[PDB]
């Protein structure tokens, strides 16, 4: 079996490893191999007792020096014995070996390990903690202090981000199995060390470090389910307000702030949690709450200000379930949902004012303990906006139903203000796109919509800003034209004229993109009043604009607009019919490449025929075009696109005893005079791609259950290489449409020879073959082939390039 | 203030290109690229490292491409459509229209982000021209300079509050036939990262034209295996001007879905270093190839990834005659690497393995800048400290002692992910 051959293939790589010299770039293979030491599937050669030997090895010929034995072998080494780690038998085979304690001992000693020999031993560490016995070693060990200074020193910050969870774990579950406090205690001295030793630019390195890794913690515990009593430790021993309170005092830093205000809310919400949960009203978080907010705002400091009450929030929906959402400060009944979202518009409502006038009606959602630091705030008084809109924006993943609304009416103020720097603008109004068509937020829950569609047609209309913002505002009037329905017509009469003349790409396609959704909502959903609107000009600029405006995607949209607003009668009527469009369409589904748009075109060409009528002169060129367009290079969606094309024609033109026989013979009879089995087997025996293959064969196993019951040299080479380029090209400037129409002749196999010709080829084994192929592309065994071939050869002058 | 880089990829490495220049209290995102190796989500960089689990940034304040490489574009629309980011992105106009045919090539190629999102990620691009001085919100001035190496490409200098940085990505000191030379002025910024991909290092010039034509005499066919752009219209002027200097009659096809990008492409050209078809080049079909005569066919992708390259090589495989001068780096897992490799046999749709017999060739067009190139670029721009990031791991060892021996400066060589804290 084929376990003994990769088994062998992976012993002989392991044997090239461990050799002295070594000389290897392109990493890519270690972590393949990694990954693919990851897999389940391959569980059984950890299981082989060859990989702990090969440990071994490596490890008692890197304990004693590694000065260079291993350059980058080290780090797979240690991901290796991680993978090792989980509990079958491994565990007790890694314990009565040196290996874990010589890998600890090894990241102990050593002073300048790069980065990823690091991460390896910390994943090492993370493997093993999770037992039982591996928590006996580490106590054993005192392995923390290597730990803390992992993650108060080190410039990896993918190391600090791995390392606080091990610590974190380890505090947790000491804590929480009913161990001895000796160690917990002696753990948090060692983190709470940098700051109660203090009580120039140096010190605060080590003291910002320890302050962030005591707030990670602290938000960890806040995740958790279950009563733990690290909080009530971290409160009695090393009194903790107090000594940061304190800390706050001397040293002065805007920056440096913020992580003082981040740990002691999360504080905070960690005493809430696990204070609340075992031994009524919340006075206790809540007197500290505000006077912590009355302290923001008495220091005078705007970012700090919205980034912490953003973090408030991200807290409060981090409590979850166990949160009443009513909370009794002192004999009221104050919501505190409402009050941190309150706390984080107000910046913005204040910055872009300047005297209240729509605040005011507001502030009445907060109580008033919101109201008198409102009152201070404003009494208290750069780029702040923005900053603040793209907090708030931030705060959208988790944001229940409600909030949604608040904010987007107070971003529809700002916007409002704004209309009567591009940036806040800009910000403001890509918020309000995605809070809209993320909360259906439509025209029930909004006030003001009229105001919206006046302010974005002045935006659009009277000032031509730069690009980046038209197509925002056109994306706004998108949203609102399709949720906000129930003034505009005239409003969006010229503009859309006029915006699809637009000298730049960006803005003609949105506008295309406008045009098609405001038809597609003038079908049967919205009354004929917009169809007037378009029926003005918008059919004769959107063809003529369809027929070469020299950006591909411009005609791309342009034509999936004009298959949109084909099927409605009015415009068809009126001013399409006139204009022979049949004829540009064959066109472009030959003469034309850049298939993007080829197949768009097909879906045109579709929605024309099946919902109207064309001429009985263009069905012979029209069915050789639609044979060539499968048959032959195209892309795939081309393909997919003119298939459907026949599916939907032979199904509706199927629609129309002895007589019902007869009928149904000559309906067979007339689809394949034009060639439609012939180019099934054609595309079927031929064509190589992943879906059109289940597209065929779900079509025709679906039809074949209706079916089967019915010197001199050399000069010239010196006189090329002795002029640039540009002087190769001056003297280079310097110096059929509408197939026949009975392309499609060859293409005629009659019935007879469809029955036998699809009854020899198999069916599921072309689909079968790309799939199975692409699954045993990428497999091991061929992997370790690969890096064999790159091990044993060594060319030098192949470079690692530009891709 | 202090300077911080932390690069996501190429760092010790290449491809993957990602430089956070978090400085002057404003972070800035370097190029934004893909990998073409893995297929995990290692294919794009890690974004967790800005924002853990949030689907928006809000962080860095603008990103900046310098070239169409699918190592410095490919990830684009990941980065703006999955991820989610709405903040400018400056890059110049060349590489502004290049880049969605080869975004949508390697789409069409990998088959996930779809044509929609190609088009959302670029209505966001803001274009930038060489020598003017565009300010993003305040204080934040960006300049681009001619940079070579591809059409449209560029290097940035960026300057936050009297803390200049000039970031070069991909140049080219040398003079050369299609594009000239890189030009710096005397800025005298506080940091400069380079490129390393060439610090150890006509005759490759040569021994393409004179060994195709002694190849496509004998009979042989000969395939060149290209992407969309970049070098397939390096070596389409030296073809024909070499078929129409001599009289020559065999084909030359060219894979039909690529003609009309050869007449854009000198379209821009001549309005980027100071109409169109070609004499002896047609376009053909699927039915030429089984045709008997010697031909020389270009054809996409250009790492033998998927396509019609592949159909191709797997039908002129087993003849002797045949040629396939692959004309750029073949990444691990493409069946370019095996073949570039030594495989004489390679693995098919079902158990089929096409001998190769084939006389594989190599021959690499990138012109990057040699070891020479960087001491004369530095001694152009004098910097205070020197950053090497994309390349590998003991040539730029080997360039950081000889820079500190002539110009006494510092160097860094950070791995992936691990933040270079540079002071004043
Ligand atoms: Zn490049
Ligand atoms: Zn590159």
């Amino acid at each position: 079996q084929k376990q003994e051959e990769t088994l062998s293939r992976l012993r002989t790589i392991f044997d090239i490893f461990l050799r002295e010299n070594f000389s290897t770039t392109n990493n890519v293979y270690f972590e393949k191999l990694l990954t693919h030491l990851q897999a389940k599937e391959n569980a059984f050669v950890l299981q082989a007792p060859f990989v702990v030997e090969w440990v071994d090895r490596c490890i008692t010929a890197v304990t004693e020096d590694f000065k260079k034995i291993h350059p980058k072998v080290i780090s797979f080494m240690l991901n290796l014995t991680s993978f090792l780690a989980n509990n079958e038998w491994m565990i007790v085979r890694l314990r009565e070996l040196d290996i874990v304690n010589r890998a600890v001992k090894l990241l102990q000693r050593e002073h300048n390990l790069s980065p990823s020999i690091k991460l390896g031993g910390i994943r090492l560490m993370k493997a093993i903690t999770v037992y039982s016995m591996g928590l006996a070693f580490l106590r054993m060990h005192r392995i923390w202090t290597l730990l803390i200074q992992y993650s108060n020193n080190d410039h990896t910050l993918y190391v600090v981000r791995e390392a606080r969870q091990v610590l974190y774990n380890m505090v947790y579950k000491s804590c929480d199995k009913l161990h001895d406090k000796a160690v917990t205690l002696e753990i948090l001295s060692e983190i709470m060390q940098p700051i109660h030793d203090n009580l120039d630019n140096e010190m605060l390195h080590k003291i910002s470090s320890t302050l962030d890794l005591l707030s990670y913690i602290l938000q960890q515990t806040l995740v958790l389910e279950e009563r733990t009593t690290l909080i009530i430790l971290l409160k009695e021993h090393h009194d903790f307000e107090i000594t940061v309170w304190k800390l706050i005092d001397m040293t002065h830093n805007p920056y440096f702030t913020e992580k003082i205000f981040t740990t002691l809310s999360s504080y905070n919400f960690a005493l809430l949690l696990h204070e609340k949960l075992l031994n009524e009203e919340f006075t206790e978080f809540g007197l500290a709450f505000f006077n912590l907010m009355k302290f923001l705002i008495t220091r005078k400091d705007g970012l700090s200000f919205v980034k912490l009450a953003e973090l408030n929030h991200v807290l409060w929906k981090k409590l979850g379930p166990r949160a009443p959402k009513e909370i009794v400060i002192q004999q009221e009944r104050v919501t505190f949902e409402n009050q941190l979202i309150c706390f984080h518009m107000l910046p913005l409502l204040f910055s872009m004012k300047y005297f209240d006038a729509y605040v005011v009606k507001l502030l009445e959602i907060s109580c008033e303990q919101t109201l008198r630091l409102c009152y201070t705030m404003r009494d208290n008084f750069a780029g702040l906006a923005n900053k603040c809109i793209h907090s708030l924006l931030a705060l959208e993943n988790v944001l229940d139903r409600e909030q949604a609304v608040t904010v987007c009416q107070a971003l529809l103020y700002v916007l409002r203000e704004a209309v009567a720097d591009p940036q806040v603008l800009h910000s403001v109004m890509v918020g309000l796109r995605t809070l809209i068509e993320r909360f259906k937020i439509t025209w029930k829950e909004s006030v003001e919509t009229i105001g919206l569609v006046n302010c974005l047609a002045f935006v659009l209309e009277n000032t031509s800003m730069d690009a980046r913002c038209t197509v925002q505002a056109l994306k706004l009037v998108q949203l609102a034209v399709e949720h906000f329905l129930s003034s505009a017509l005239v409003c969006l009469g010229p503009i859309i004229v006029k915006r699809m003349h637009d000298t730049m790409w960006e803005v003609r396609d949105t506008t295309l993109e406008l045009t098609t959704s405001i038809a597609s909502i003038s079908r049967i959903k919205f009354p004929a009043f917009q169809r007037f609107l378009i029926d003005s000009k918008i059919p004769p600029i959107v063809y003529e604009m369809a027929k070469n405006d020299s950006e591909v995607y411009v005609r791309a949209s342009a034509f999936q607009c004009l298959s949109q607003m084909v099927s409605i009668n009015l415009l068809w009527e009126n001013g399409l019919s006139q204009l022979d469009l049949v004829d540009h369409l064959l066109f472009v589904m030959y003469r034309e490449t850049n298939d993007i748009v080829r197949s768009e075109a097909v879906i045109t060409l579709m929605k024309i025929y099946e919902h109207r009528k064309i001429h009985e002169k263009y069905k012979n060129t029209l069915f050789s075009t639609l044979n060539y367009c499968v048959i032959g290079d195209h892309h795939t969606e081309v393909k997919l696109n003119a298939l459907n094309f026949w599916r939907r024609e032979f199904y509706r033109q199927f629609s129309n005893e002895k007589e019902i026989q007869t009928s149904i013979a000559k309906v067979f009879g007339e689809v394949q005079q034009y060639g439609y089995f012939g180019i099934l087997l054609k595309c079927l025996r031929e064509e190589t791609s992943m879906e059109v293959l289940e597209f065929l064969i779900k079509g025709v196993k679906t039809m074949t259950e209706k079916f089967e019951r019915y010197t001199e040299a050399d000069e010239v080479i010196e006189s090329i290489l002795n002029s640039q380029d540009a002087q190769l090209l001056e003297k280079a400037f310097e110096t059929k449409r509408h197939i026949d129409e009975f392309y499609y002749k060859q293409f005629a196999v009659p019935l007879r020879q469809f029955f036998e010709e699809l009854k020899t080829i198999d069916l599921d084994q072309l689909v079968k073959q790309h799939q199975e192929w692409f699954e045993c592309k990428e497999n091991f065994t061929s992997l370790l082939d690969d890096i064999l071939g790159a091990l044993k050869r060594d060319d030098e002058n192949m470079i690692s390039d530009c891709y | 203030p202090d300077i911080k880089i932390t690069p996501l990829g190429a760092g010790q490495d290449v491809g993957r290109s990602c430089l956070l220049l978090s400085m002057g209290g404003k972070n800035i995102m370097l190029d934004c690229g893909m990998h073409m190796g893995y297929n995990d989500e290692r294919r794009f960089p890690d974004f967790s490292y800005i924002v853990p689990e949030g689907p928006i940034t809000s962080h860095i304040d603008c990103v900046i491409i310098s070239h169409f490489h699918l190592d410095h574009c490919g990830a684009l629309p990941y980065m703006s459509e999955i991820v989610g980011y709405t903040g400018p992105i400056y890059m110049t106009h060349p590489t502004k229209a290049i880049a969605p045919i080869l975004l949508e090539d390697m789409r069409k190629v990998a088959v996930f982000f779809t044509t929609q999102m190609i088009k959302d990620c670029m209505k966001k691009v803001i274009p930038v021209t060489l020598h003017q001085s565009m300010m993003v919100d305040t204080d934040l001035e960006i300049k681009a300079y001619y940079a070579g190496h591809v059409l449209g490409a560029a290097m940035f200098w960026i300057k936050v509050g009297s803390q200049s940085v000039v970031y070069t990505g991909d140049y080219n000191m040398t003079p050369d036939r299609h594009l000239g030379a890189a030009w710096i002025d005397k800025c005298r910024p506080d940091l400069l990262i380079s490129e390393s991909t060439y610090a150890t290092t006509r005759c490759r010039e040569r021994d393409f034209l004179k060994k195709v034509h002694e190849c496509v005499a004998k009979g042989g066919k000969v395939l060149i295996p290209v992407f969309a752009l970049g070098r397939a219209q390096e070596l389409c002027i030296l073809l024909e001007t070499y078929w129409e200097r001599m009289n020559l009659k065999y084909p030359i096809y060219f894979a039909l879905g690529l003609t009309e990008k050869a007449n854009t492409y000198y379209k821009m050209f001549i309005t980027w270093t100071n109409m169109f078809d070609f004499k002896h080049i047609k376009p053909f079909d699927k039915a030429y190839i089984d045709n008997p005569g010697a031909m020389v066919v270009f054809a996409t992708p250009g790492m033998l990834h998927a396509g019609l390259s592949l159909q191709i090589f797997k039908k002129w495989a087993p003849n002797e005659n045949n040629m396939v001068i692959m004309p750029g780096y073949c990444v691990q897992g493409t069946v370019g690497n095996k073949i570039l490799g030594g495989a004489k046999k390679v693995e098919f749709e079902n158990r089929q393995v096409v001998e190769v017999k084939m006389a594989v060739e190599y021959m690499s067009f990138s012109a990057h800048a040699d070891a020479k190139g960087i001491m004369q670029l530095i001694q152009n721009c004098e910097p205070k400290n020197v950053m090497l990031v994309h390349g590998e791991a003991g040539k730029m060892k080997f360039l950081r002692s000889k820079i500190k021996d002539e110009f006494n400066l510092e160097t860094y060589m950070p791995a992936n992910g691990e933040t270079c804290v540079i002071s004043t």
